[PDB]
């Protein structure tokens, strides 16, 4: 039998590390059924912040206004998601946006030839003034209300060197762009990880003994720290199955074709989560699980 | 009820290009000329040659499906390893001889002996119970 | 709606499944599936309850009228201990039993495959196909038995159930051969 | 809206129903079968996605005759509500202790 | 199409999730049918996927204009022998997870870049 | 053209790394590999991308409409 | 936006193609895993179709 | 014939995840 407690007593988890973009942890006596739905609402359905609709005013760069808007929306955006809420598509297109649900970003640059360029010079930066534009000149426009509630902390993207384009002199952009929120399904730009996956732990159940300099080979056929010389006497032995690549390396030499087996634990999880930038990998996590209950819970609310 | 009960002595287990099933050959410890061919998969119980296998055929288990619920006895408890196919063959190898095929969901079992304690076996759903 | 009835019962593709050119079938699945197949119907396929029910399901789904009971009915795992396991070829067995309609026997089929015996090991006859009362006994469905080959399970399927059952048997194999080949994937690569 | 019963498949027992949910996929279906499963009483459970390109989920229940299919439906639900508790809880447990 | 005659039309944009993870976490752009290859016979596809995925790894490129390579000195053991050397498999291959359900594929999945 | 601001497989932004790719490059004689790892890419999928960027946008600028030449 | 071949004949830096790059280089998995691809259809990852995989005016 | 000149200063660029 299967139960809440039944789960519960043998679910347990492991925090390898945890940076504020990656975090490495285990879920272990846990279904591929749950850690695959895990895996999928981090990828596809936490909600971010990303540019959807630019206006530009004025563009005269090589970049042609369709590939600028794309990878302005491309940029991500330290945006906390939880700060705004959502827009109706139904609604006109005047008041489809205000400044609780939609973030306003503006583009304002000329680039113009600097007069001090040194002769033979070929540094684009020293001889032309603003031949670059990086995400950085994404500069914040705060509207009505927001001005005082993103005033704790200002909108910038989550890398300000990206690289947006380039300018000659007499080449200028200007454009407005507004940030709402969406989900990794409708356009992968929303989505907040730039990936997350996990991999079953490896399994190396060493057969037969493996003692002598055939041991010295073995623990060659993997990754430096995954298997060990015994001190006492020269047996091998399985001291890491985390650090194992699965490569096979072992069955490619027709000495260890009957010393080893090569498998997995089907209910150890080990997940792998980098963030793009707008948030935290533990809090893309904990998002996703919270959005699996929910999702669960209005199928137990809807009427049937 | 039982149909059939003897105890094979494995000559070999023969992989073949599987994983996970086996050809047993066996040969009976208790007739002279009742032999056994059987394909059962060695992740669930694994044979050696020369081994013992007590091989029983019962028409039914009690003494459609649904999995064990916690309050029920069955004839399996006594085996490993019970799979469940029906016969599609009775060849007769000579005189006083007899070979009954079995399927088991595509699992081959070829059943050799004397007609004389063969004569119960039937073309019907017969479960197979192996024990070591 | 004079057309429209053409179109449905003259022209419709249930009716064209042998060519008049020389009474040889002209339809069946191509290549994915064909391998897929292989792979599901030899004696290393095993399945549990929850992989059985949801292939089973996945490939019928008796709201649209694959099933002729109103109900999914399955069969008995072919292991019993330690653990219940059904096999591949009761998954062939179980669809045959869900598209067939009742109040009618399965077909008796003895046929081939292009696969050969010495392919699978020894003592082994696993080129010899074997339908009984509507259930797979032995060998593996192949191009031999879907595709553009006489005497094989849907071209006799068609026989003796009519076209549109074998349309139905077709239109399910497909479906049953794609959702397995995404969860087991079949590939290729220079160590072959 | 949401959740959809299918009247051609429902019987008269209950036992065995089928349900069409919009805006779903592999992601609920899954879960949501595996531990529909776990209940002993049910006797039959998968999901079915009509087509890739439509966001239709269909989920079967065909249940032993204790319980009817939209109440193990019912338990499945909680269940996966309650597993996702006490995964996040023992996270939270994990990132606190760190 | 690739460098190698293997045109085939875009039948559909698989969304992510649902495209098979490998366990470094990526996931291939292109899906090419692997009965594409036993007709067409486009060995160089092959040995091409495995040189671009070791030079992707090693951040070198590799040449490939025909005939470097005779009968002793097989392209696949050179790109293989470089494959290893990174910890990848020596034949390309890639262990991989189903992305609609979640279990590991039944083999080592052939990945690689191509052009 | 230009360098594109995410990995096209993972989707890790790569938009940011171009120059200092080109820097580690010419100022120090770092090989690519050795550049790239420095510079944080470690799948393939995210190597590649900045590998085998040509940067056509460079070429494209020389011709411009609005400077006399 | 395209890309230089990683594997390439060494006669493709002579004739300066660089200049003019013609496909981009792309992660291909040899796999049966779709059924939306068995003839000669292929199949794209979306994801990377909205990053600008393969895009041009 | 020579053959075709191997590489050099070649290590692991590939490790398994949070490593
Ligand atoms: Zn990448």
């Amino acid at each position: 039998e299967w139960n809440v407690e039944k789960f519960k007593k043998d679910f347990e988890v492991n925090i390898s590390s945890l940076d504020a973009r990656e975090a490495n942890f285990d879920l272990i006596n846990i279904d591929t059924s749950i850690a695959n739905a895990f895996r999928r609402i981090m990828i596809s359905e936490v909600p971010s912040v990303a540019a959807e609709y630019v206006y530009f005013f004025n563009n005269t760069s090589v970049i042609q206004d369709e590939v600028l808007a794309h990878r302005i929306g491309l940029v991500p955006l330290k945006v906390d998601p939880d700060m705004l809420t959502w827009v109706d598509s139904n609604l006109p297109d005047d008041e489809k946006f205000t400044d609780e649900n939609t973030i306003v970003l503006s583009l304002n640059v000329k680039c113009t030839r600097n007069p001090d360029a040194p002769k033979g010079s070929t540094d684009p930066k020293e001889l032309y003034n603003n031949a670059h534009v990086y995400a950085r000149d994404l500069k914040f426009e705060p509207q009505g209300r927001q001005s005082t509630t993103f005033a704790d902390c200002p909108v910038v993207p989550a890398d300000p060197d990206i690289l947006l384009a380039k300018l000659r002199p007499g080449q200028e952009i200007s454009l407005k762009a507004h940030c709402i929120l969406g989900i990794g399904g409708d356009h992968a730009k929303f989505s907040p990880v730039s990936t997350a996956s996990y991999r079953l732990l490896p399994q190396i159940n060493i057969l037969q003994p493996i003692k002598g300099e055939s041991a010295r080979r073995f623990q060659k056929c993997f990754p430096p720290g995954v298997i060990g010389i015994d001190e006492g006497s020269d047996e091998a032995y399985v001291k890491d199955a985390r650090k194992d690549t699965v490569s096979r390396e072992v069955l490619r030499y027709e000495e260890f074709a009957d010393k080893v087996k090569l498998g997995r634990v089907r209910n150890h999880f080990i997940f792998n989560v980098e963030s793009a930038g707008a948030m935290t990998p533990e809090e893309i996590f904990f998002k996703s699980v919270r959005i699996l209950k929910n999702k669960a819970e209005y199928l137990k609310n809807c009427p049937i | 009820n039982t149909l059939f009960d003897d105890i094979f002595q494995v000559s070999e287990v023969d992989p073949g290009r599987y994983n996970k099933v086996c050809r047993i050959e066996a040969a009976s410890t208790t007739q002279d000329q009742c032999k056994l061919t059987l394909d059962i998969n060695v992740e669930l119980f694994p044979v050696a040659a020369q081994d013992s296998l007590t091989v029983t055929i019962a028409s039914s288990l009690n003494l459609s499906w649904r999995p064990p619920q916690a309050g029920d006895r069955s004839l399996a408890d006594d085996y490993d390893y019970v799979m469940y196919g029906t016969a599609y063959k009775f060849e007769e190898v000579s005189k006083d001889l007899i070979a009954v095929y079995y399927s088991f969901g595509g699992l081959l079992m070829r059943l050799e002996g004397n007609y004389r304690n063969l004569n119960n076996l039937k073309q019907e759903n017969a479960y197979l119970l192996i024990r070591r | 709606e004079n057309a429209r009835a053409e179109a449905l019962n003259l022209a419709n593709t249930d009716s064209q499944y042998l060519t008049p050119t020389s009474g040889s079938p002209v339809r069946g699945l191509i290549q994915d599936h064909i391998s897929a197949g292989v792979w599901l119907t030899s004696k290393d396929s095993f399945f549990t309850r929850e992989q059985y029910q949801q292939y089973i399901y996945g490939c019928i789904r008796p709201e649209d009228g694959h099933t002729t009971r109103s109900k999914i009915v399955t069969l008995p795992p072919t292991i019993f201990k330690p653990y219940p396991l059904w096999t591949g070829k009761q998954i062939i067995t179980t669809v045959l039993l869900n598209v067939t309609p009742p109040d009618m026997p399965g077909i008796n089929l003895i046929s081939k495959n292009k696969i050969k015996n010495e392919y699978w090991g020894k003592g082994s006859l696993e080129n010899e196909v074997l339908f009984k009362d509507g259930a797979l006994l032995c060998g593996i469905l192949d191009k031999s038995q879907y595709g553009a080959s006489k005497y094989g399970i849907v071209h006799s399927l068609h026989e003796v159930y009519g076209p549109e059952v074998a349309a139905k048997v077709l239109s399910v194999l497909g479906r049953l051969f794609t959702n397995y080949i995404t969860a087991t994937a079949f590939t290729c690569g220079m160590d072959d | 809206e949401k959740i959809k019963l299918l009247t051609q498949a429902t019987s008269e027992d209950g036992t065995s129903a089928s349900f069409q949910i919009v805006e779903e996929d592999h992601t609920l279906g899954n879960a949501l079968r595996y531990v529909i499963m776990k209940n002993p009483d049910v006797e039959f459970c998968g999901y079915s996605i009509p087509h890739p390109s439509e966001n239709l989920l269909n989920i079967r229940i065909q249940t032993y005759g204790e319980t009817t299919a939209v109440d193990a439906l019912q338990k499945g639900l909680k269940d996966l509500m309650d597993l996702c508790d006490v995964v996040e809880s023992k996270f939270t447990e994990k990132i606190k202790s760190m | 199409s690739s460098r190698h005659g293997q045109k085939g039309v875009c039948s559909r944009k698989w969304p992510t999730i649902d495209m098979p993870f490998s366990e470094t976490g990526i996931q291939p752009d292109i899906i090419i049918n692997p009965h594409a290859f036993p007709s067409r016979m486009t060995i160089g596809m092959f040995v091409e996927s495995l040189a671009g995925k070791a030079g992707a790894l090693h951040g070198i490129a590799q040449d490939s204009t025909p005939w470097i390579f005779n009968e002793d000195d097989t392209p696949a053991d050179y790109f293989g022998e470089q494959l290893a050397k990174a910890g990848y498999n020596y034949h390309g291959n890639e262990p991989m997870y189903s992305g609609a359900t979640g279990e590991e594929l039944r083999a080592d999945i052939y990945v690689g870049v191509v052009y | 053209m230009i360098v594109p601001v995410r990995c096209f497989s993972c989707g890790k932004v790569v938009g940011d790394k171009w120059e200092s790719y080109l820097n580690l490059l010419q100022e120090d004689e770092l090989d690519e590999g050795t550049a790239l790892s420095r510079l944080g890419l470690k799948r393939y999928c995210c190597r590649r991308m900045i590998l085998t960027h040509v940067d056509l946008i460079e070429k494209f600028l020389r011709y411009n409409p609005l400077e006399k030449r | 936006t395209g890309q230089t071949p990683i594997v390439k004949a060494n006669l493709y830096d002579d004739y300066g193609m660089d200049n003019f790059p013609n496909g981009f280089n792309a992660v291909v998995a040899v796999i049966s895993y779709t059924g939306y691809d068995m003839d000669d259809a292929m199949i794209i990852n979306k994801s990377a179709d909205e990053r600008g995989f393969g895009y041009g005016t | 014939r020579k053959d075709v000149p191997k590489v050099e200063g070649l290590k692991l660029e590939h490790f398994a995840t949070g490593y």
